[PDB]
RNA sequence: AGCCAGAAACCAUGCUGAUUAAACAAUACUAUCUUUUUUGUUUGCUAAUGUAAAAGAGAAAUUAUAUAUGUACCGGUACAUAAAUAAUCCUAUCACCUUUUUCGUGAGCUGAGCUGUGAGCUAGGCAAUAGUUCUUUAACAACAAAAAAGAGCACAAACUGUAG
RNA sequence: CAUUUUUGGUAAGCAGAACUGGCGAUGAGGGAUGCUCCUAACGCUUGGAUAAGGUGCCUAAAUAUUCGCUCAUGAGAUCCCAUAAAAGGUGUUGGUUCAUAUGAACUAGCCCUGAAAAUGGAUGGCGCUAAAGCGGAUUACCGAUACCAAGCCAUAAAAAGAA
RNA sequence: AAUUUAAUUUCAAUAAAGCAAUCCCCUGAAAUUGUUUUCACUUUCUCCCCGCACUAAUGUGGGGAAAACUGGCUUUAUUUCU
């Protein structure tokens, strides 16, 4: 028969399985959609996040109880080091999904972003990247024709200067930036010519600006199925704990349906 | 012959009798034309109907004559208007249908087969009551009035069809439906 | 089951015909109009020097007699609109609020405004080919305009259909954009 | 596309006395399918000589035919 | 049956036929290359395969998804499971014959310059009734959410104006070797001549 | 399938299977009748361990004949080869399992004089 | 060019089947361009082989064979059946196999 | 028959997973290695074989289906062209060496001269011969030996704690 | 337990009988699947030709022929056997009766409505609409441990026998 | 792939003659079963008249005639022209 009352089910479906991420460093799933009026420009920047602060603001918005009075808010800081762009990606469109054309790079990469490609930095000889890297300018300007003629996408490959920073790690992080705006011979220009210098944040955003934000989630390891999933805890009396769900599922169908939570990791979990 | 488009409809002209006896010394003959699948089915329909029609059964009576008919013209177009009796799931009705053919056999066979496909009248199901050649001054169903008019012509617009030598598995572009 | 229909179809003098394995085209004073009829199984005949078109099927059913009415009625509205152009007067309908129709983006996008006081804006964007002219005569009266017998009526029924009013009886409130008159230009 | 003018009423001897005056079958034979369909039965009937046959002539216009258009340049 | 490879231009062909066609010959041992899928016909109305499909799409194990049945949105992929509804596919000679079989969406390029086959049993025009609706298995697919029909068109223009050129280059060539076989071809020896003009080559 | 040679049919071989046998241990291999109240075997299932039955049986005028096409003898000591000297040429001598090499040598040598074959020829040298 | 077949191709269908049981004693035989009773009767006398290679030597050599002869006709669609002197083993199937001239 | 607007419904978009696809691409750097020829693959080992498919496994228009396709003008117009379509077309056997003469390509020299190789014409006299069939050993790929020719990472360890 | 006959019970894969056949104790081929339905009862084999049933693919035989009917925004599809009715339908198809090439009235085929249930989901599945659907007819074919011919085995009887 | 003499209302040409015109082989519709009589039924690549190009139609809608080419019959020969 049916439960006596309902509810709805503790934790979202939409997430599960709720296993550890890939990867330290965020993904972005899928970039803005391309309108092809505007200019040119970057679509994402990397960050490190430094700690949460109060802020006091003065609030405009009318026939609102709060109204005119300054309020105290919380707000995070995110430190942001200047960006070095070292690749350009041309991607194109197939059936069967996105297939990266070829990728052309810069005349030189830094030592924080040559460590990414090694597990061993001080134990190896340090010989990735030189003998591509000095490739003559022709055959660069070769592949960025075939590019130029064929992709629908184009991409920057951006990295994190980790020494301009505080923090322990120095192999850099590497992360792909869709460009969105013009003729592919534009973005293509605007690549060319950005491309071994360095792209600080005010050239990607503007004050007052509204963002996403990607990030993996605080770590907890392997925790209950309350604190996982949020669960009503079982009277007390109960002889073999209460911390813990106390059905799993009906006789029929005769199998555990996945919906019902059991414990497992929380946290360390991808969230846009 | 063509074996494919044959039929094995036939119509027999079957006389019987009954037995003499001491109350009847010499009994009314009688004589029926019959449209059956073969001789042995004719004489079973005859029969059927000795009983139904007549005081008569197999047992207490004697065929005279049992001949085939077949037509004296088979390859000139008659107009055959049949009358039956037939047997629904609700009742009994009787109907009027008119047919284009070659020879009574080809009418009734054709009849049958509508009979099956308009009306789900089985084989069982048919009693033929009358059926004969009418002038096509006097036709009353719509669809042989249009083939009785005086220059009857018309595109053919049915798809091809061929032997299983060349009805083959693959094929070197899309074969047309068009036609010259 | 039947052998033979027809259909003989008078030309207007004006018009260029000229069909194409079901693909019917006419233009006229008033512009082109192209209307697929390859759908169908139909046996068109054209007639250029002596106008007329002849419609003729070959063994239809009254499904296919059906049919070959619809087409030529059809047809027939096509001619009859790049000769002379469909004017559909459509006359606004208030008891109360004064429905305020404007007319912009050169005779396309009639919006509406003030239906029933409930001051908000209602935009009908047009079908390709239809002019929305007001009335010079009777105030209320709004002109849908076109070649296209078909572009026309739907607009005129998009505009009908957007107005009207939600949740009161509908025999007591009759407020909203209603078609008077089938006219040509 | 060949039709003969014959009455619907036609029996077998004015067929046979119509079908030859106007000759129709010929008409039929010169235009394409038939002349296509007489070299099918031929082709399909030939013996092993034949067969050779036109093997070596298709061979032989194969070197004259490759030859000038070598010449041709 | 006895060649390595048909491929087939799967445009214009009745769904069941075509994969039930396929089927046996993948059987027999006859490799099949099932090109442009996209316009496979499925028979009758839009709305009720739709339907149809969302009724299928619909269907999943109460347990588990995972090990529920595969949907497939794309048309190929489409065509290959009803070919494996077709084939005993769970026994081992049936596998090999489902490995047989490899499908595809348009045409990629080792398959462009290769002849693409018709099945003549299974086009569309010979065996669907021409006041009876009939339904494009692309379009379907858009409808439940492929999203990869507008770029497949792109593709199939662009390989038109390939063919065309190719086509014409080709047509010009059958007539510059047909102009020197007739020119060379009073210059055969009499007897081997009249044998080849007697059977008319 | 049949096991043709010569004059020699022999309907069957793969020499008939106790039932289950393959699937516990404690089931000897040597054939045994199923009785049960319903089994399979008895039964006649169709493609399980068909049941022997008489009518395989060989041919009754080359019952019990060896690919030899001589009958098999058992012979433990050369008097008993007295009566085999009259049916040398449809009767071969096998010796006997348990004989001794110094006998051995001896039933060998008396029956290659006698000129009657011997199949255990090369054994125990 | 060198060593023209002087047989006709064909492939090795099932075995004589019937739905769910089995008989291996004929085989069915699609031969390359027979498609009808009446065409399949021309070869119903003719000689089968079955050539096979291995991956060591026999006698010698890498090839062996196993001799057939159609038998009958079988469907209308001209398909026979062939009898051979030992079972074809049906890892075989569709594999190829030739219809000689002989007798 | 042809169409249109229209819902917390449906599917995307979005978001999560993707050793759920025994999936896959690009790129950086690297370990005798590559090609041709020859013979072979008839202490657990220290030379070494496999084919679900060779016997001519021949065939790139493209679009309809109650019409198509070129071409020419400006989807329209005109004129051709396919209309049992693979029921077609293609494509194979003229060995040998020698005599005569014609035409293509690779290589050496600065549109030309020469040699090798491919194709043809002309003339010669020259080979095949296992006792009746028992697969017509002929394909593709893999390998090993022999000559000849060219050419650094990862894991651990210590450390970390954004992880457990 | 099935047909047919049958008593109780609202009915029941329910209770109780009658006749016969089964099943039980019985495989094999078919009915997708199954103790009872259909076919047919079984020594071991070789070849032949079929039954019951099928012949789009799964799956051996026909994408057979021939004339009809049928579109379904919850079609339909095989005895037992695995549900569907009363009542409607200006859906199409035939009829039949009336009236002055139409209006009336009836009728029965398919089809539609009536037609609601819980794990996901079942014409056996994929699928099928110029059917592989429904109703026929026509052929041809495929198809058993049954049938025919032949071999071999045992059993039973019979002939028949005391250089 | 065929085949013999039967039987069963089979036929069809051939090439010379003839016979009848809504005629004929037939088949319709009419005035304890025969039988006879009335008028009904063919073509057309023919002609004429109206509709004059009106058609799906290299023709046509309607209304009239014409003929025996075509069909049907009677004879006389003939059967490998078929």
């Amino acid at each position: 028969s049916h439960r006596k009352f309902e509810r709805p089910r503790h934790g979202s479906l939409g997430f599960l399985p709720r296993k550890r991420c890939k990867r330290l460093r965020g993904k972005i799933r899928s970039f803005p959609k391309d309108d092809k009026e505007k200019p040119p420009h970057f679509t994402a920047f990397m960050g490190y996040k430094a700690g949460m602060t109060h802020i006091v603001r003065e609030v405009d918005k009318p026939g609102s109880k709060l109204h005119k009075k300054e309020i105290v808010e919380a707000c995070t800081i995110i430190e942001c080091a200047p960006m070095v762009v070292v690749g350009i990606v041309g991607y194109r469109e197939t059936p069967k999904g996105l297939r990266i054309l070829s990728t052309v790079w810069a005349n030189h990469v830094s030592d924080e972003f040559r460590r990414r490609y090694y597990k061993n930095w001080y134990k190896s000889e340090k010989k990735a990247f030189t003998k591509s890297l000095n490739v003559p300018e022709a055959t660069k300007n070769c592949l960025l024709k075939r590019i130029e003629k064929y992709c629908t996408v184009l991409r920057a490959i951006c990295h994190t200067q980790p020494s301009k920073t505080p923090l322990r790690m120095k192999k850099a992080h590497i992360m792909e930036v869709q460009i969105n705006g013009g003729s592919m011979k534009e973005k293509l220009e605007f690549v060319k010519e950005m491309l071994e210098k360095n792209l600080p944040v005010s050239t990607v955003f503007n004050p007052n600006e509204m963002i996403d934000v990607i990030s993996v989630t605080k770590g907890h390891g392997t925790k209950g199925v309350v604190s996982r999933y949020g669960v009503k805890r079982l009277p007390r009396k109960t002889h073999r704990g209460l911390r813990k769900v106390a059905c799993i599922g009906a006789w029929h169908p005769a199998r555990v349906q996945f919906q019902i939570p059991r414990h497992g990791q929380k946290g360390y979990f991808h969230r846009t | 012959i063509d074996n494919s488009l044959n039929t094995n409809i036939h119509q027999y002209h079957i006389v019987g009798r009954a037995i003499p006896t001491a109350k009847d010394k010499n009994p009314n003959v009688y004589r029926m034309c019959i449209f059956a699948k073969n001789d042995t089915n004719a004489k079973s329909r005859f029969w059927y109907f000795m009983k139904k029609i007549n005081k008569l059964k197999k047992s207490n009576g004697e065929l005279l004559a049992c001949e085939q008919i077949k037509e004296r013209f088979p390859l000139r177009v008659k107009n055959y208007g049949v009358l039956l009796r037939y047997d629904s799931r609700t009742g009994t009705h009787n109907m009027y249908k008119e047919f284009r053919d070659t020879t009574k056999e080809g009418a009734i066979a054709q009849l049958y087969s509508e009979m099956a496909g308009r009306h789900r009248a089985r084989a069982s199901s048919i009693n033929i009551i009358r059926i004969s050649e009418i002038s096509s001054s006097l036709v009353r169903r719509p669809h042989i009035k249009q083939l009785l008019k005086r220059r009857l012509r018309f595109p053919a617009l049915h798809l091809p069809t061929l032997q299983k030598e060349y009805r083959k598995k693959f094929a070197s572009k899309r074969p047309s439906t068009y036609r010259m | 089951k039947t052998i033979v229909s027809t259909q003989k179809v008078l030309i207007p003098e004006g018009v260029k015909v000229a069909i194409n394995a079901r693909k019917v085209t006419v233009s006229g004073k008033y512009g082109t109009l192209r209307r697929s009829f390859r759908h169908l199984p139909i046996d068109i005949r054209l007639n250029k020097l002596k106008k007329y078109i002849k419609v003729v099927m070959w063994f239809g059913v009254p499904d296919s007699l059906a049919c070959i009415r619809t087409v030529c009625t059809h047809l027939k509205n096509m001619f009859t609109g790049v000769t002379k152009k469909f004017l559909y007067k459509m006359r606004l309908v208030h008891a109360h609020f004064p429905i305020n129709s404007n007319i912009v983006d050169n005779n396309t996008r009639i919006e509406i405004r003030n239906y029933l006081g409930e001051k908000s804006v209602r935009f009908v964007k047009a079908l390709p080919g239809v002019v929305i002219e007001k009335s010079p005569n009777v105030k209320d009266e709004i002109y849908v305009s076109g070649a296209d017998i078909e572009n026309v009526s739907l607009t005129a029924a998009l505009i009908h259909q957007s107005v009207l009013c939600r949740n009161k009886d509908i025999r007591k409130f009759l407020d909203g954009i209603y078609v008077s008159e089938v006219t040509t230009v | 596309k060949e039709r003969i003018k014959i009455n619907k009423n036609c029996k077998s001897g004015f067929l046979r006395k119509t079908v030859n005056s106007t000759k129709v079958l010929e008409e039929f034979n010169n235009s394409k399918l038939g002349k296509k369909m007489i070299i099918k039965k031929k082709r399909d009937e030939a013996t092993d000589f034949e067969r050779f046959q036109v093997y070596f002539a298709k061979r032989e216009l194969k070197k004259k035919m490759t030859t000038i258009k070598n010449k041709k340049n | 049956m006895y060649k390595k490879e048909y491929v087939i231009d799967c445009k214009g062909h009745l769904l069941g036929r075509l994969a039930s066609l396929i089927a046996k010959e993948l059987l027999n041992g006859q490799r099949i290359v099932a090109v442009r899928c996209e316009d496979i016909n499925i028979s009758g109305s839009l709305y009720r395969n739709k339907l149809k499909y969302q009724e299928f799409l619909r269907l999943r194990t109460n347990t588990n998804p995972k090990k529920g049945p595969l949907h497939l949105r794309e048309p190929s992929k489409i065509l290959w499971r009803c070919v494996r509804g077709m084939l005993p596919h769970k026994t081992y000679k049936g596998q090999l014959a489902l490995k047989k079989l490899k499908v595809c969406v348009g045409m990629p390029a080792p398959y462009d310059k290769k002849k693409k086959y018709v099945l003549p049993s299974a086009l569309r025009a010979f065996r669907l009734k021409k006041h009876r609706r009939y339904c494009r298995l692309g379009t379907l697919s858009s409808r439940v959410g492929w999203n990869y029909d507008t770029l497949v068109k792109k593709n199939e223009v662009l390989r038109k104006q390939v063919s065309k050129a190719y086509y014409k280059k080709k047509v010009n060539n059958l007539n510059e070797k047909k102009e020197i076989k007739t020119e060379a071809l009073n210059l055969i020896n009499p007897e081997q001549r009249q044998v080849l003009e007697n059977f008319g080559y | 399938a049949v096991k043709k040679v010569g004059k020699i049919i022999k309907k069957r071989t793969k020499k008939f299977t106790r039932f289950q046998s393959n699937r516990f241990m404690r089931v000897k291999p040597a054939w045994r009748k199923p009785r049960g109240i319903d089994c399979r075997v008895r039964r006649r299932y169709k493609g399980t361990n068909l049941m022997p039955s008489i009518g395989y049986g060989s041919n009754k005028k080359t019952k019990f004949l060896l690919p030899n096409n001589k009958y098999k003898y058992v012979v433990k000591n050369v008097k008993e080869m007295e009566p085999l000297i009259m049916n040398h040429t449809k009767y071969c001598v096998q010796i006997a399992h348990n004989v001794s090499s110094k006998k051995r040598k001896q039933i060998i040598e008396r029956a290659k004089q006698m000129n009657v074959s011997v199949i255990n020829a090369k054994a125990r040298l | 060019l060198q060593a023209v077949r002087l047989y006709e191709k064909g492939v090795i269908l099932g075995y004589k089947r019937s739905q769910r049981n089995q008989d291996p004693n004929f085989t069915l035989i699609s031969i390359k361009n027979v498609n009808t009773k009446k065409h399949a009767q021309f070869y119903v006398g003719k000689r089968v082989a079955y050539v096979y290679r291995t991956t060591k030597h026999h006698d010698g050599v890498k090839i062996k064979c196993i001799w057939g002869k159609v038998c009958r006709t079988h469907g209308n669609s001209g398909v026979i059946r062939a009898k051979f002197k030992t079972h074809i083993p049906p890892k075989a199937f569709g594999d190829r196999v030739r219809i000689l001239m002989y007798p």
